[PDB]
């Protein structure tokens, strides 16, 4: 019975971690864009449209 | 449509819900992508004859 509970809980935890990794990657992409905007639009004057 | 298979499935927690939610998220993201790429203009201009 313990083996059954362990396998189940372990799988639920591994699923959680996977989702966190994917979400973190998307946040990283957002942060990179934010860094570019700060660099080009605040510390200077961007000319590219929109 | 298997009653017993359901009964047993309910003992594994909320896996089913979490999966369904993830697929709903990607599905609404696709409509967001098409909206952001194309709907960049406010008016529908017409071609001069």
């Amino acid at each position: 019975q313990i083996d059954r509970l362990i396998t189940g809980r372990l799988q639920s935890l591994q699923t959680y971690v996977t989702q966190q990794l994917i979400r973190a990657a998307e946040i990283r992409a957002s942060a990179n864009l934010a860094a570019t905007k700060m660099s080009e639009c605040v510390l200077g004057q961007s000319k590219r449209v929109d | 449509d298997s009653t017993e298979c359901s009964n047993l499935l309910l003992q594994y927690g909320s896996f089913c819900t979490q999966l369904n939610r993830a697929l709903t998220g990607i599905a609404v993201e696709q409509d967001k992508n098409t909206q952001e790429v194309f709907a960049q203009v406010k008016q529908i201009y017409k071609t001069p004859p």
